[PDB]
């Protein structure tokens, strides 16, 4: 921040983070997130459909959105924040951790070359203007339609 | 139309001289005006606008006309035999006996 | 009796799979050579479960 | 060729392998099940021919009920299928490959993957 | 102006049902507002 | 201006709604916490069931014997011509004037409509096309040319 | 309830099957057929048949199956009781008239759940 | 939608599966519809010669994605190819590219859909659907040409042509 | 190796079988591709680097049964097929693609290990023949 | 020792009877090659005779290749026949020359 | 890039007679029929009884919950009651086609 | 009024010794016209019966 003293405060819309998103209807529609917000919190805020969310983040203390990764974390607890990044984007992302990729490969719906945790995704300014699409995660428990 | 509350009967005359004779359709009025505006369109060409159903009504599948007008000729113009070269009925020009 | 209402009707909703018609359309045909057709009539019958659901009536097949 | 009771008990063994050696299929499952339970029924009134028990016998009636029982359930099972949106060829609901399957192939209902 | 009296869509229906009769019936009897049907 | 007239007119139908729900008596009152306790237990073939009543539907059996008299002899009220004199027809879709451009592409091509605009406005009358009825050979020889 | 005198006897009926297909074969030999455009497509009142195998029902009568199956069901295990009903017993009467009312509440309660009617 | 065109009147793929059990889906652009058409709505009103094209550009798109079903179904694809059918369908409809009216080009539009649902249908016969989709100046493909009028009458005059062959029955 | 011609279709069927070869890289070519020449040209240049490999080039228009026997679907055509069956195919012209696929299945062909007398030559028809006894002869005997 | 370099494991089996090289992963998203598609354009250009597909520059207008929407249109449903893929009507409407047509389908995984 | 009010950047405008203009007007009239937010979303507004979520707005009533995704297919229906002037090939309507 | 229902003729004469237009309203048509209406709900059986009861004669529809 560095503001200084009597200075205004800053509109937040200059720091509005853009991710337009292929909702499962097939429409494009487009998100706006702060920065640090996991994208499973900025779905969450801004009523996106089609992911189930089913842990809704995972586990709270030494979650995957830490950097770096702690080697006693336990990753994703679900599958279902599955959405497909951008080619640049999900080239800026890397390589998922080895517990995100064990996670995403036990999945019962098919999963994409692109294919990342939303809640292991963390809000970095080079992800502005965003592309992303969230395929119709799966359902897995009689809990998960409640 | 006939009013069994007044018990008469009353004759709506529209005159039409568009081109395109395009009228509105009252289909979505009266459920009757469904098959009559079809026939009606059918015959004699009458563009019912935001009609129910435009299919067709009474004319020959795979034919384009409207017989009930005053240039059609009374025999028409196409006529279906039965081709042997096809094993099926074929269409061709009418040439009909003439009285 | 007892409310039935719900084994009577079946409803589809927006892009809802389980509210369409799960099944094959019989789109059986009254057509002309029918005892029952009259003859001159191609009721186009969408019929479910022999009840019929669309009706389609092809008629001007003996129109003269 | 073999001895009735050895053909009896190797029938029925080999009806209950062979319920799994066919594919996945829920009417097939079905009609497995009761001809293991007809198997079953014959070797009941073969054990009861062989002992002379009228109580072994007697098992062919609430055999027959059973496999009833179980046919039923099986066919309302199969009935539920339709709307749970899910086929019949059980292998076709799971993502996992498999070289049983000459045309299985499934991929995610998406036009592109990257966009530009 | 004073608040015209409810008028039900349910009403002016050609037909009523049970529950439309017991709705337009509520304060009376069946024999006391169309009389006893007689077999 | 816009926005707070809109503002205004949106804080007087919010004031008409509470002076609907702040007028309530005892009764009311514990009527809707009934009807909210209710609600709380009602699945969701008792909503369907609810929502039939409000639609007129038959309740029993005897009642349903006939019916298709409420639920399908119901003839849909006609249209409006206003709705007949309308501006445009085309599907409703969203307005991708700020989303990305790879999006963009997916929207209607609205070039399309101006080159086609400057094309009758040129053309406004033309002569009719004549397809030749000559006799000719074949493009394509293969129909006549092939031998297996 | 059979024998190898029936197993003859179905011979027997195949050979009467036989015979009757000679007796066609020699009628058939008076006749000449012209093949046609349809004459071996499906007779659909005269127009083209829209489809070849998926002619697929609803099947709204499972439950009567179902229903069917368990009544066929219980009526076999009635039937033993009254092949020798001549030397019944006071429990022997007090078992038939349970599946007796088990039968009755049975339908009574498949009609009660207004499920012996088709459903859309 | 209520329409035939609308997207929930698909066969499904399986007898208890929409596509798969991991989406939903099916063919009706390039197929028929799951049930009749109880309906046909008239095309709504295009005042602009712009909106008037654009309907005639999608109804011959339209007409094009059923040119395969067409005539696979009706055994005529011996007659011309695909591409050729769509070729002299083209053809016919530039023969008509002369009408500048609004509403008689969305009547003509609405004959065109009713007549191509009525082949999707299948209520017509073959051998006279093929009278849209023949070549126009060309033989069917699905029988032998001959060349007699192109070999004698060799860079003859139409005029000529015309005259050589007589307009009338010769003996009355 | 280096690229054989043939414009007989029972002449490259009898040699193609008469060889047996490990890996066969059949180069089908028509006319109607205007692109066919700088396929021919790409095709003779990698017969040379890849021995092993045995490239056999059919045109299509002399040879129409070589269209049906190959079920080429469009021309020029790089069928790569292993030991007589269909390995891979490169659809189009593409001298890095097709390099890339060669090298590709040879690296797949010998890490395969396959078991003793079951690794004979078989016609390119056999897989399809089979295919149909097994599935497609069971549905037309219960269809028609 | 749990190395995570090996994230493979049972569900990542990727064999099967259909494809005799084995594919890259599990999930089939394969896309067409350049090549391959233009090797299919060049036969659906060739199936309207009216243009020559051997000087064809891929970026240039269908009217200019001497294409109107009853020939640009009629070579779009030929394509998408050939590629059983159906364009969206922005795309069908929008597609303004072959090499845009051959990138929109080289883009598409669901070509086949 | 420089913003607007909005979260987007700004964006220079189409032409004055561009038909893209006048259907860019024309959407933004059909979504406060709907009550779609300049971004797409069901906003907020009055409760209504007996719509759940749903609120009502002041050039319409809304379809969705507040801040939601407003359907196109929806819309289309509510619209059209059965009007199908084509049929419109849709992001999803492709999708359906890819899935068979 | 015929045992089908009132059948009607419009007929128009512009002088000639041939009407210039002449219209036939039959109530066979009006019967088939709302034999869909009636026909929902009812089986095949009940549809055939339904087809019987409406009195509609084809001719008089085809005119
Ligand atoms: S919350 Fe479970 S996958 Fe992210």
């Amino acid at each position: 921040h560095h503001h200084h003293a009597g200075d205004q405060a800053d509109r937040v819309a200059d720091k509005i983070i853009w991710i337009n998103i292929q909702n499962r209807i097939g429409q494009f529609e487009r998100i706006s997130a702060f920065e640090g917000e996991s994208l499973l919190e900025a779905l969450q805020r801004n009523k996106v459909a089609g992911i189930v969310a089913t842990c809704e983040g995972g586990e709270d203390i030494n979650t995957m959105l830490e950097k770096p990764i702690d080697p006693v974390t336990y990753g994703p607890f679900c599958s279902s924040c599955q959405v497909v990044v951008s080619n640049p984007w999900r080239n800026k992302m890397g390589n998922l951790h080895y517990l995100e990729e064990r996670n995403l490969v036990r999945s019962s719906y098919p999963t994409t070359e692109n294919s990342r945790l939303a809640c292991c995704i963390l809000v970095e300014k080079w992800m502005n203007e965003m592309i992303i699409s969230i395929p119709q995660n799966p359902n897995s428990v009689y809990e998960d339609n409640m | 139309y006939y009013n069994y509350f007044l018990k008469s009967k009353l004759t709506l005359f529209i005159i039409l001289n568009n081109l395109n004779k395009s009228i509105d359709s009252i289909d979505r009025i009266f459920a009757n005006a469904n098959w009559l505006e079809r026939e009606t369109s059918e015959m004699y060409g009458i563009n019912y606008k935001w009609k129910i159903d435009t299919r067709k009504l009474l004319l020959d599948y795979s034919k384009i006309e409207n017989p009930m007008l005053k240039e059609f000729q009374s025999e028409g113009t196409q006529d279906a035999f039965y081709n042997i070269f096809e094993n099926q009925v074929v269409v061709l020009k009418n040439e009909t006996v003439e009285l | 009796m007892n409310r039935s209402i719900f084994q009577l009707w079946k409803p589809e909703s927006p892009r809802s799979n389980v509210n369409s018609k799960q099944i094959k359309t019989m789109n059986v045909n009254f057509g002309p050579q029918h005892p029952a057709a009259h003859g001159v009539l191609r009721l186009i019958l969408q019929l479910n479960g022999e009840i019929a659901e669309r009706f389609d009536p092809h008629i001007g097949l003996l129109h003269r | 060729m073999l001895t009735w009771i050895s053909f009896w008990s190797l029938i029925f063994w080999l009806i209950l392998i062979i319920l799994v050696l066919k594919p996945k299929n829920f009417i097939s499952i079905l009609f497995m099940s009761e001809l293991t339970w007809l198997a079953l029924y014959c070797l009941s009134l073969l054990f009861g021919a062989i002992y002379c028990d009228i109580t072994l016998l007697s098992i062919s009636f609430f055999i027959l009920g059973v496999a009833g029982l179980e046919f039923s359930f099986g066919i309302l099972i199969a009935i539920l299928y339709k709307n749970l949106n899910e086929s019949l060829n059980t292998d076709l609901n799971n993502n996992n490959n498999n070289q049983n399957i000459f045309d299985k192939n499934f991929k995610t209902p998406l036009e592109k993957i990257n966009w530009q | 102006s004073p608040a015209p009296p409810t008028i039900g869509q349910v009403e002016l229906e050609p037909f009523k049902f049970n529950h439309e009769r017991d709705q337009l019936i509520y304060g009376y009897t069946m024999e006391e507002l169309y009389g006893k049907k007689f077999g | 201006r816009q926005v707070l007239q809109e503002h205004h007119q949106e804080c007087v139908q919010l004031a008409r709604i509470h002076a609907e729900e702040t007028e309530k008596s005892f009764r009311e009152v514990l009527n809707d916490f009934d009807r909210i306790t209710a609600e709380a237990e009602y699945d969701h073939e008792s909503l369907a069931l609810q929502k039939m009543r409000d639609l007129g539907f038959p309740m029993e059996g005897e009642e349903e014997e006939y019916i298709e008299q409420r639920v399908f002899m119901r003839e849909q009220l006609p249209p409006l011509e206003s709705e007949f004199w309308k501006k445009n027809y085309d599907p409703y879709e969203q307005d991708l004037f700020h989303f990305p451009d790879s999006f963009k592409a997916y929207q209607q091509q609205y070039k399309r409509y101006d080159e086609a605009k400057k094309y009758f406005e040129e053309n406004p009358n033309v002569e009719a096309t004549i397809i030749d009825r000559e006799f000719k050979e074949p493009t394509n020889k293969k129909p006549w040319t092939r031998k297996y | 309830m059979g024998d190898a005198v029936v197993i003859h006897l179905i011979q027997n009926v195949l050979i009467f099957g036989i015979i009757f297909w000679l007796l066609t074969w020699g009628a058939e030999y008076f006749y000449t057929v012209k093949q046609q455009l349809t004459k071996k497509q499906f007779y659909e009142c005269g127009f083209k048949s829209i489809s070849e195998l998926n002619i697929q029902i609803n099947f709204n009568f499972f439950m009567l199956a179902v229903f069917l199956i368990l009544y066929d069901v219980e009526f076999t295990f009635l039937f033993p009781v009254l092949f020798n009903f001549s030397m019944f017993s006071t429990t022997e009467l007090f078992l038939a008239f349970f599946f007796i009312f088990l039968i009755l509440v049975s339908l009574l309660y498949d009609w009660l759940n207004n499920v012996l009617s088709w459903s859309a | 939608m209520n329409h035939y065109w609308g997207s929930s009147n698909t066969i499904p793929a399986s007898s208890t599966q929409n596509n798969n059990y991991f989406s939903g889906g099916g063919n009706n652009v390039t197929i028929r519809g799951n049930e009749i058409m109880e309906r046909l709505p008239s095309q709504t009103p295009s005042q602009n010669m712009v909106q008037a094209s654009m309907k005639t550009l999608r109804f011959y798109r339209k007409f094009c994605r059923l040119i395969p079903f067409i005539l696979r179904i009706h055994n005529i694809g011996t007659k011309f190819t695909a591409q050729q059918a769509m070729i002299n369908f083209g053809n016919y409809i530039r023969e008509r590219n002369h009408y500048r009216d609004p509403g008689l080009i969305d009547h003509r539009i609405q004959l065109g859909y009713e007549l191509l649902y009525e082949a999707e249908m299948h209520f017509s016969q073959h051998t006279i659907l093929m009278q849209y989709l023949s070549p126009y100046n060309t033989p069917l493909s699905d029988r032998g040409y001959s060349y007699l009028e192109k070999v004698k009458y060799g860079n003859k005059s139409k005029f000529l042509q015309g005259f050589y062959k007589g307009n009338k029955p010769t003996e009355f | 190796s280096r690229v054989r011609s043939f414009n007989d279709f029972k002449a490259a069927k009898t040699y193609i079988d008469t060889l047996k070869p490990k890996l066969a890289c059949l180069y089908f070519r028509a006319d109607w591709n205007p692109l066919c020449e700088q396929a021919d040209k790409d095709f003779d240049k990698l017969s040379d680097t890849h021995l092993e490999y045995e490239f056999v080039k059919i045109d299509i228009d002399k040879a129409p049964q070589a269209k049906g026997y190959f079920a080429v679907r469009c021309e020029p055509e790089f069928l790569l097929l292993c030991l007589g069956q269909e390995m891979t195919r490169q659809t189009g012209q593409n001298q890095r693609n097709l390099e890339h696929r060669l090298f590709k299945v040879q690296e797949y062909v010998k890490g395969l290990n396959f078991p003793a007398g079951m690794d004979t030559y078989e016609e390119f028809h056999e897989q399809y023949m089979a295919e149909h006894t097994q599935l497609d002869k069971e549905i037309n005997e219960w269809a028609r | 020792f749990q190395d995570n370099q090996d994230r493979s494991r049972v569900e990542t089996n990727s064999a099967t009877w259909a494809h005799n090289l084995p594919k890259e992963n599990k999930f089939n998203t394969e896309t067409l090659e350049k090549q391959e598609v233009e090797s299919r354009i060049l036969k659906v250009l060739s199936n309207f005779e009216q243009v020559n597909l051997k000087n064809l520059r891929w970026e240039q207008n269908f009217k200019k290749l001497g294409l109107d929407s009853l020939d640009q249109t009629a070579l779009l449903a030929s394509i998408e026949h050939e590629f059983t893929i159906l364009f969206p009507d922005g795309v069908f409407e929008g597609f303004e020359n072959l090499e845009q047509v051959v990138n929109y389908i080289l883009k598409n995984i669901n070509a086949v | 890039r420089r913003r607007s009010v909005d979260g987007n950047a700004i964006r220079q405008p189409h032409k004055v007679g561009t038909y893209a203009a006048e259907k860019q007007r024309l959407l933004a009239e059909e979504r406060a029929k709907f009550n779609v937010d300049h971004l797409g979303r069901y906003k907020g507004g009055l409760p209504v009884k007996g719509k759940g979520s749903i609120r009502k707005g002041i050039h319409g009533e809304g379809f969705g919950a507040p801040s939601h995704a407003h359907d196109a297919l929806i819309h289309q229906i509510k619209q059209s009651k059965d009007t199908m002037d084509y049929q419109n090939i849709t992001n999803e309507v492709a999708q359906n086609f890819a899935n068979h | 009024e015929s045992p089908k229902g009132e059948f009607g003729v419009s007929m128009l004469s512009d002088g000639s010794n041939k009407p210039y237009k002449c219209k036939v309203r039959s109530p066979a048509l009006h019967h088939l016209q709302v034999l869909p209406k009636i026909g929902k709900g009812h089986f095949l059986a009940d549809l055939v019966a339904l087809v019987g009861t409406v009195d509609i004669v084809f001719g008089e529809i085809d005119r």
